[PDB]
């Protein structure tokens, strides 16, 4: 992970 | 009755090549290698899945636009649509599904494809790292033999994109345990989430907080498999073993080590299913390694020497250069009275299951 996570 | 390891230089390859978790199979095959597992399994080369079998799930319009852009659709900020994306794809996707396949022949009762499990990918959504949602391609593929499918996913996250695949259907059961916690992705899998229509009751989903350790994760993953496999009875198992539950992991929730889910394995085992065995998540790619070497080891039903054999990757083993990780100090989170109401509930959703 939605981000970078 | 020997597992089938699905396996060869030019799979590896390919998957050493995402930007997240670089040579993370490479190094996995090495360790096992190292420790001389593959000479106890069959290695069977994997096959590029076609755009007909990619499509059993994933949308055209989805498929044709990876390609395109391999030269929207969840294409940024966690899944950034790189050069050659879409070979990748279709080489997890034929993988798994080469691994179904030997399972429907007879090959084998256990296939493992460790590159494999991206279990987030949507029929026209990439999302979590995922571009495509291999796991449910082993599923499809399974189902043209078997009238029940038990899915069990293990990886830290929500296994959303196999559930919600399958969230209208009695035919296959899908089973998570994951962390479930304000803004952690993907949002979804609360234990009230049973799956709709026809596949009512059919979702099982096991909500926990950060820190859980071996012992209380084996307990909760027992009484509830242990349920699942009474109502349900499945005809063949597909496992999803994502490592990022793993004490040191850079997701930072769990306090797990291999031992644990090596017994959650070792339950699923003894059931004597075709079983389709599948990595995911792992950040740590060093623990992920150990983790997935460990646990080939337990279905192969040898003890391994606590030692790290020298190998092409010895050096990343450091500073101990042992097998076992140690889990860390941080607090569970996990009260056993939640937990033994998650338990309930699902007890009672599964009473619904005939
Ligand atoms: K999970
Ligand atoms: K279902
Ligand atoms: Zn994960």
């Amino acid at each position: 992970x939605g981000c970078c996570v | 009755l020997v597992p089938v390891y699905i396996y060869s230089p030019e799979y590896v390859s390919m998957c050493d090549s995402l930007a997240k978790i670089p040579k993370r199979a490479s190094m996995v095959h090495s360790l096992i290698e190292a420790y001389a597992l593959h000479k106890q399994m069959r290695i069977v080369k994997p096959k590029v899945a076609s755009m007909e079998e990619m499509a059993t799930f994933h949308t055209d319009a989805y498929l044709q636009h990876l390609q395109k852009v391999s030269q929207e659709y969840g294409l940024g900020y966690d899944c950034p649509a790189t050069e050659g994306i879409f070979d990748y794809a279709a080489a997890i996707g034929g993988a798994t599904i080469t691994a179904a396949q030997c399972l429907i022949d007879g090959m084998c009762k256990v296939a493992i494809n460790w590159s494999g499990g991206w279990h987030h990918a949507k029929k026209d959504e990439a999302s979590g790292f995922c571009y495509l949602n291999d796991a449910v391609l082993g599923i499809l593929r399974l189902r043209r033999k078997f009238e029940r499918i038990l899915y069990v996913d293990l990886d830290l996250h929500h296994g959303d994109g196999v559930e919600d695949a399958f969230s209208f259907t009695s035919k296959v059961m899908t089973v998570s345990l994951h962390k479930f916690s304000p803004g952690f992705f993907p949002g979804t899998g609360d234990v009230s989430d049973v799956g709709l229509g026809k596949g009512r009751y059919y979702s099982v989903n096991v909500p926990i907080q950060d820190g859980i350790q071996d012992e209380k994760y084996y307990q909760i993953c027992e009484s509830v498999l242990k349920e699942v496999y009474q109502a349900f009875n499945p005809k063949a198992v597909v496992l999803q073993l994502g490592a990022d539950t793993i004490a040191g992991d850079p997701m930072c929730s769990f306090n797990m080590t291999p031992v644990g889910i090596g017994k959650c394995l070792k339950y699923i085992l003894q059931w004597q299913l075709a079983t389709l065995i599948l990595g995911g998540g792992g950040y740590n790619l060093a623990n992920t390694a150990r983790c997935w070497t460990y646990l080939t080891g337990v279905i192969l039903g040898k003890t391994l020497s606590s030692e790290i054999p020298d190998h092409e990757f010895f050096t990343a083993y450091g500073p101990d250069y042992v097998l076992e990780i140690t889990p860390s100090c941080r607090p569970d989170r996990n009260e056993p009275h939640r937990i033994q109401q998650i338990l309930n509930y699902i007890k009672g959703n599964l009473k619904h299951v005939v």
